[PDB]
């Protein structure tokens, strides 16, 4: 069902341009898809919501009294 | 598979090729019927190295008992032909 | 499109006093999602085997 | 239909140790007083289309150039279309 | 010197690490020669009967029949009541039975008691 | 495989077998061809430094330390040729090997196809029938009294004779029957 | 993680057990004590039959997200906005959970400080 | 080492016999003597005999025999969202509680 | 019930008045027709029974066994046609007469409304089997085998008779219907314990029980193919049928008295399955597999729950069919190789592919592959045992694993690998053997479509 490619015996095997162009096309398609998704959707990897700092929360909003009120 | 049905001529040519690429033998004095021990002055270590080269070049293993009594390129070719069942 | 779900208990096989055994198929998300994947993979496998096992 | 083309072997004088790692193997072997006799049997592995190699990362980046060009053309076209 | 390989039942000694092969004697050599003689005589008889064009059946093998007869029918006439045999038979043929009887009896007595107090929760237990 | 085994292996045969095994296992360790060639030349050199030892006791004390060292560093997963007794395609095609006598059980409608093959088969069978009667006598007269000592067979001596016990060596199915 | 190192290598009573949190009254901190607000009712949140573990204070955005996905079946990519609203509400919920954790940790710190101060005063 | 002369001769004779046998294994141009005796189109017929007929049979069997009995086919009670209206009754589900929309 | 009994009796004059070369054809055709007629007993009721007369009655436990008994005779004739070729017409007629008498006694045994009539026929089956084993067996051990197969049986069956008459001297009747309707509890007494033992041991020895199974390997190995088929398929089930009938008078004493037999069966199934792994003879391996399956049936009957009884009935039918098929395959190999050693003839797939397919399907049914009736009975018994005690699952699963192991070991040893070189008399499989194999196996895969036919009276 393919083409006729004869053995070579110690040289580089014969290559059709069809397989080369298909392999290059699919590698380029994979890299283009990765770049396109990274450009449009960067937060799928980096995240969208910043992580809060618990040490930066003031004692007021957490209901802390200075050790004598309650 | 698609492996060509190799013939005696191909086996002979390939065996002589491997032997001429062994630099302890001068290729011009090499012949199919030349003995390894006396016609070329090789040690038994050289003979087992040649058997290993034949194995690595034809892709199959020759057992020690059969390999240790193969002393000519012609009988190496004959052994390979018998193992692979070559017609001509 | 919808999230459509079925149980298809089509053939009633033996019934064991209070236990009924029937040929029933569950067609939930897992089945309807895994079947196309398995069929696609098997299609590729068979096309590959037409070349790998030719001899 | 099979591969019956009467393949002929290449010349045996073609293979040389020069310009291959077998050369430096022979050099280091000569530093201790030995020689490699099967070197030319392996020269064909460094000679033809096998002479040039590619790195692991280079193998990973097989189609980065033309895919990157497609990416930049696509993003530029989208920027031009949406600015309307 | 390198770490020593210690043979076991299921990982035997290699042939190339066997001290007996390195200790050669004329008696050892004649033993090997006559072992090869026995093997060659057997091989010759087998091949003579095997290549015969007139033969149209199974080649009878006395060794196989000896093996099967020893495995099956030679056991009891060669049996003797021995402390080893008696203890092994008693253990391996009675101990498992009484062990399983104890296990199942204890489990079922516990189940029966729990049913008596009613604290088993046998709800939806219809088929038995 | 083909050659009949001997009663024992001589010291030289043991040394050569160790040489081959060590080289193969070093190839398994040294994957690349240049590295393997360098280390194999070193390995050959290390064999060669005791090539000329005259003391058999010394030579037997050697090869023993050597096989111990081999067993220590033997690459527990060596490379095996695919068709070798440890390979991944060792006995792959044994299920396709059918004996030649099975053709005798074919229906006449099956033998109607391939008539030339079965005519040649009949010729071969006749040749076997006559050659066997010659072979039995030749083997009986050539074997030493008391039975054979080595399982090596003689060739044909006369013009029309065939090698004794040849039928099942000549009529092997094939290396890859299907 | 840093909290694990302070609970496994430091003092166990210094930081909460996540199983038993909280260990203090809610209105202990400040007397306001506002209630949490739920938008989705019993019936609609049942009828959408989301999941038992999706039935939280974020349910309404999930409802909207589900509806958007259903109407635009062919254009799956179209309902980007609904997803953002839902993950933002989940982010706020997680931030509130972190605030509860830090709050209880600070309350535990202050309680240990009060008890050690009282012990010092009593021994003096 | 090497072959003994008898070993050479026996190997050579066996080799000639084996090669003649192997050559005799070949087929003549007429060797498969076959006894003859009898008594989009491909895709179109395939999609009829392998897709259309089975789906016809299964649809008939499900619609007229399986569905005849109760509880044989049970569906999911599709999801209801606020603002939806129902085909059977026509009533409209009320909307939600107008939560504050900001960011 | 006479519409089945009378044709089976007429099989005898028809056999003895036949031509010298028509006995097999006539016997096979009319036995098949009798099987077809008997197939109409399967129309059972949800109520009591098919009470034909004062002497014979049918039940949905008896009907599958009757149909299997009627179906086994044509297969036995087809299997016996080969190795009886060189024998005189009178002796072949005698062999067919023995088979017909065995069928007649089994048919009357399975209906047998009376317990004494059941005992008489249940012991009358002994004579034809003994004659078949000790007359048309090959090896010299057959006589010894016959002796075992005799005395074991009687050693169990003589006390039962005494017990039986004792019951009628106290109850006043031994009719099964009257016994069932007028049943009364057994008090925990020494006399009642010995009555229980006398009632149980006769059926236990013919299952066989694990400790009492010595006669079975000998009798099955030394018997001809028809003898092995009838021994494994129908004769082993007499003990199970008798226990299922007789346990109605043994309550509540069965609760205590079942423990030693339950332990013996649960451990002996493991023991015999393990024995199968190391066996150098095909027939002995099949016999030990039969012992394991019947141990499972013994457990099921001793538990005496509805699921237990249904599983036991299904397993009895499935085991009969599967073991008959396995013995037939072994005999097809034996008639070619004449050795009966499993390791001798190897790689028979490359020479007999269709017979290899038959071997595979027989091993699959022996392995209890779902949804076969073998697994239906297996699973019902296992679930009943689990309800009886949750720890039985370890033994049951271990038995399943070992069963699969030895079934596939038997398949791989004989069919796979490389053919033996020196064996050149392996002829192509005959149409008779392939037809025999199909006639074994299609009923199994076709019964898996209608399981309620073989699930017994508690379905
Ligand atoms: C899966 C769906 C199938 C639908 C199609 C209908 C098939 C009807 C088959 C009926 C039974 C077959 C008769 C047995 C003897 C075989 C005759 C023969 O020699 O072949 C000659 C013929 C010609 O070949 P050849 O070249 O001349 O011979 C060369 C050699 O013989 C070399 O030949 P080979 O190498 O090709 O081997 C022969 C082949 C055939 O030999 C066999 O091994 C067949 C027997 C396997 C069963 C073993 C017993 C275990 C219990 C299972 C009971 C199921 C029965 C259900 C009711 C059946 C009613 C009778 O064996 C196999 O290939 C191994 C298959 C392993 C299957 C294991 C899976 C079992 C469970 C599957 C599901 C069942 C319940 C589904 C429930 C849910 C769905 C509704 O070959 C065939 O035609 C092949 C037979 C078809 C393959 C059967 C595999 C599945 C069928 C299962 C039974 C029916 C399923 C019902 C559900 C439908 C929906
Ligand atoms: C070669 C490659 C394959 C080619 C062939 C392709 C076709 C395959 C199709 C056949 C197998 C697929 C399974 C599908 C089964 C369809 C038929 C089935 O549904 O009918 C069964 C019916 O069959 C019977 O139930 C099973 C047959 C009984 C077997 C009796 C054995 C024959 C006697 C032989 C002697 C006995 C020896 C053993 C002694 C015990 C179950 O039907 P059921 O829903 O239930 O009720 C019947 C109809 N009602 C409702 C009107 C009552
Ligand atoms: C060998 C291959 C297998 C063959 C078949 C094996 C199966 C046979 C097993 C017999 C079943 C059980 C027999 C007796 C069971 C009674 C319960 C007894 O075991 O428990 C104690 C019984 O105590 C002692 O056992 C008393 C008897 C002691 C003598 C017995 C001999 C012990 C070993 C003999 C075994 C040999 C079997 C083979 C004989 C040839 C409880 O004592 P107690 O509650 O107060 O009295 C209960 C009985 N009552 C209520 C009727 C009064
Ligand atoms: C084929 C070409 C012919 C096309 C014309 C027929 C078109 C369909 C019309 C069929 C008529 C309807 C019908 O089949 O009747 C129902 C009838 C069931 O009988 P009932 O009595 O109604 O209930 C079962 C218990 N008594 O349905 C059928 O038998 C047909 C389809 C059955 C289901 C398919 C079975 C395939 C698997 C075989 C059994 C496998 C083993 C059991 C597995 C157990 C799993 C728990
Ligand atoms: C495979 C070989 C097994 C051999 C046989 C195994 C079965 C043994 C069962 C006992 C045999 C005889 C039992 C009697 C038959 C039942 C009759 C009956 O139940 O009547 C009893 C009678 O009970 C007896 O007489 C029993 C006596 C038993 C004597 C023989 C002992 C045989 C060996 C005993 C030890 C082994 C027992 C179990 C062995 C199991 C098989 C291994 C009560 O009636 P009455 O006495 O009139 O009323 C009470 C008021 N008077
Ligand atoms: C990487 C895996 C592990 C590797 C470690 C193994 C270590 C092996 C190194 C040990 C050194 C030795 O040679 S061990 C010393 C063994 N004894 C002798 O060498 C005495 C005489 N030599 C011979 O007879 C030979 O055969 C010879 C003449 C060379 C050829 O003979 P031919 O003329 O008949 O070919």
């Amino acid at each position: 069902g393919g083409v006729h490619i004869e053995p070579r015996y110690r040289q580089f095997p014969q290559l059709t341009r069809s397989q080369l162009i298909q392999a290059e096309f699919f590698s380029a398609t994979m890299w283009f898809w990765i770049l396109w998704r990274f450009w449009h959707d960067s937060d799928a990897v980096l995240g969208h919501f910043p992580y809060p700092d618990p040490s930066q929360w003031t004692d007021e909003e957490l209901g802390i009294l200075p050790d004598d009120e309650d | 598979s698609d492996a060509p049905p190799l013939t005696l001529e191909a086996i002979k040519d390939r065996v002589l090729y491997v032997l001429k690429l062994y630099d302890k033998i001068d290729p011009e004095k090499l012949s199919v019927n030349s003995h390894f021990m006396k016609d070329l002055g090789l040690d038994s270590l050289d003979q087992v190295e040649i058997i290993m080269a034949m194995e690595d070049e034809f892709g199959f293993e020759i057992p020690d008992i059969d390999a240790e009594k193969l002393m000519c390129p012609q009988e190496i070719v004959d052994y390979i032909a018998d193992k692979k069942d070559v017609y001509e | 499109h919808t999230g459509q779900e079925m149980i298809i208990s089509n053939w009633h096989w033996m019934t064991l006093q209070t236990v009924e055994l029937s040929l029933s198929f569950k067609m939930d998300y897992f089945s309807v999602m895994f079947i196309p994947v398995a069929l696609f993979v098997t299609w590729s496998i068979m096309e590959f085997s037409m070349w790998y096992m030719h001899s | 239909e099979h591969g019956h083309s009467k393949m002929e072997l290449p010349d045996y004088k073609q293979w040389k140790i020069e310009g291959t790692p077998l050369e430096t193997v022979q050099e280091k072997l000569a530093a201790r007083g030995l020689r490699d006799p099967w070197g030319r049997n392996e020269a064909w592995r460094y000679s033809g289309g096998f002479a040039n190699n590619v790195s692991f990362v280079g193998a990973l980046l097989k189609g980065f150039k033309w895919g990157f060009a497609a990416f930049v053309v696509a993003v530029g076209a989208e920027y031009y279309l949406e600015s309307q | 010197s390198f770490p020593k390989y210690k043979p076991s039942r299921l990982a035997t000694l290699p042939a190339t690490l066997d001290p007996a092969e390195y200790d050669i004697s004329p008696e050892t050599r004649k033993a090997q020669a006559e072992r090869l003689a026995i093997r060659s005589r057997l091989k010759r008889e087998y091949l003579l009967q095997y290549n015969d064009p007139n033969r149209l059946g199974v080649i009878e093998d006395p060794a196989l029949i000896r093996w099967t007869y020893a495995r099956s029918a030679n056991i009891y006439p060669n049996f003797r009541p021995t402390p080893k045999t008696s203890l092994l038979g008693a253990l391996f043929g009675i101990g498992p039975l009484f062990f399983w009887y104890y296990v199942f009896k204890t489990d079922r007595d516990k189940k029966e008691k729990l049913i008596q107090e009613g604290k088993l929760d046998q709800t939806f237990n219809i088929s038995y | 495989a083909f050659s009949a085994p001997a009663a024992y292996l001589t010291h030289q045969q043991k040394v050569l077998r160790l040489y081959k095994r060590a080289l193969r296992h070093l190839e398994s360790w040294c994957v690349h061809r240049d590295k393997y060639r360098y280390f194999a030349c070193l390995m050959r050199a290390r064999f060669d430094e005791h090539k000329n030892e005259k003391d058999m006791v010394k030579a037997t004390q050697l090869l023993r330390q050597a096989e111990e060292e081999f067993w220590y560093g033997q690459h527990p997963q060596p490379y095996i040729f695919p068709e070798s007794p440890g390979g991944t395609s060792y006995e792959r095609y044994e299920c396709y090997k059918v004996p030649e006598w099975c053709l005798d059980d074919w229906h006449p409608s099956e033998k109607a196809m391939y008539p030339d093959y079965f005519a040649k088969r009949e010729q071969w069978k006749r040749l076997r029938r006559e050659s066997w009667e010659r072979e039995v006598k030749q083997l009986q007269e050539e074997t030493p009294p008391g039975g054979p000592r080595t399982e090596a067979l003689p060739p044909a001596r006369k013009e029309g004779d065939l090698p004794p016990l040849w039928w099942h060596i000549v009529t092997r199915p094939r290396e890859r029957p299907m | 993680g840093a909290h694990l190192a302070r609970r496994y290598l430091g003092d166990a009573s210094k930081e909460p057990d996540p199983l038993r949190m909280p260990t203090f009254p809610p209105d202990y901190g400040f007397p306001e004590r506002k209630e949490r607000e739920m938008v989705a009712t019993q019936q609609e949140m049942n009828d959408a039959q989301l999941m038992l573990q999706q039935r939280d204070y974020c349910a309404h955005y999930l409802i909207q997200l589900l509806k958007c996905k259903r109407d635009s079946f062919p254009n799956f990519l179209a309902c980007k906005h609904e997803q953002h609203d839902w993950d933002y509400c989940e982010h706020l919920d997680y931030v509130k959970r972190m605030k509860e954790f830090e709050r209880e940790r600070r309350l535990l710190q202050r309680k240990k400080r009060r008890e050690q101060r009282e012990a010092e005063m009593a021994r003096g | 080492s090497g072959y003994t002369p008898d070993e050479k001769l026996r190997l050579q004779q066996l080799r000639e016999l084996r090669r003649r046998w192997l050559k005799d294994q070949e087929l003549s141009p007429r060797e498969p003597v076959l006894p003859p005796r009898r008594v989009t189109y491909r895709h179109s017929i395939f999609a009829v005999t392998h897709v259309l007929i089975p789906v016809w049979i299964i649809h008939y069997y499900l619609k007229y025999h399986v569905t005849a009995k109760p509880y044989t086919v049970v569906e999911r009670k599709p999801r209801i969202f606020p603002g939806d209206t129902i085909l059977e009754t026509g009533e409209v589900i009320p909307l939600m509680k107008e939560f504050p929309d900001q960011h | 019930m006479l519409k089945i009994i009378i044709p089976t009796t007429m099989l005898l004059p028809m056999t003895w008045m036949s031509k010298h070369n028509m006995i097999w054809i006539n016997a096979t055709v009319h036995s098949l027709l009798i099987s077809l007629i008997s197939l109409s007993l399967l129309n059972q009721l949800g109520e009591n029974s098919l009470n034909f007369s004062l002497t014979f009655f049918s039940d949905s436990l008896s009907a599958p066994l009757l149909v299997l008994t009627t179906w086994l005779l044509p297969l036995m004739l087809m299997a016996s046609q080969s190795h009886l070729s060189k024998e005189t017409t009178t002796r072949k007629k005698l062999y067919i007469t023995m088979l017909i008498l065995l069928q007649l006694f089994l048919i009357m045994t399975f209906t047998a409304t009376e317990l004494i009539l059941f005992y008489i026929l249940f012991e009358a089956t002994l004579v034809p089997t003994l004659i078949i084993i000790t007359r048309w067996g090959n090896q010299t051990e057959r006589l010894n085998a016959g002796l075992y197969f005799l005395f074991y049986t009687l050693a169990g069956s003589l006390p039962l008779l005494v017990a039986l008459v004792y019951i009628q001297n106290t109850t006043g009747s031994l009719n099964f219907l009257i016994i069932h309707y007028w049943s009364h509890p057994l008090s925990n007494s020494w006399s009642n314990i010995f009555m229980w033992l006398a009632c149980i041991m006769a059926f236990m020895v013919k299952m066989p029980l694990y400790g009492l199974h010595l006669w079975l390997p000998k009798a099955h190995v030394e018997a001809p193919i028809a003898g092995s088929m009838v021994l494994a398929a129908v004769l082993l089930k007499l003990g199970g049928y008798g226990m299922m009938r007789i346990t109605t008078i043994l309550n509540p004493l069965t609760n205590y008295m079942a423990y030693p037999f339950l332990m013996l069966s649960m451990w002996g199934m493991i023991m015999t399955s393990s024995i199968c792994l190391r066996q150098t003879d095909l027939k002995s391996l099949i016999a030990y597999s039969s012992v394991s399956h019947m141990a499972l049936v013994i457990v099921a009957i001793m538990i005496q729950t509805p699921w237990s009884f249904m599983g036991a009935t299904a397993l009895m039918i499935a085991h009969g069919l599967t073991s008959s098929m396995l013995f037939c395959l072994a005999n097809t190999n034996y008639e070619r190789v004449h050795s009966r050693t499993m390791i001798l003839a190897r790689g028979l797939q490359t020479l007999l592919p269709l017979m290899a397919t038959w071997w595979l399907v027989a091993s699959l049914t022996n392995l209890a592959l779902p949804p076969s009736i073998n697994l239906i009975g297996e699973l019902f018994i296992i679930t009943a045992s689990f309800s009886w005690s949750n720890i039985t699952i370890i033994l049951m699963g271990m038995n399943m694993m070992i069963t699969a192991l030895y079934s596939l070991y038997m398949l791989i040893t004989t069919q796979r690998g490389k053919y033996t070189h020196h064996i050149n008399n392996i002829k192509p499989s005959f149409t008779r053997e392939n037809a025999l194999m199909a006639l074994h196996i299609l009923p199994l895969l076709l019964l898996t479509l209608n399981p309620k036919m073989i699930l017994g009276p508690l379905y």
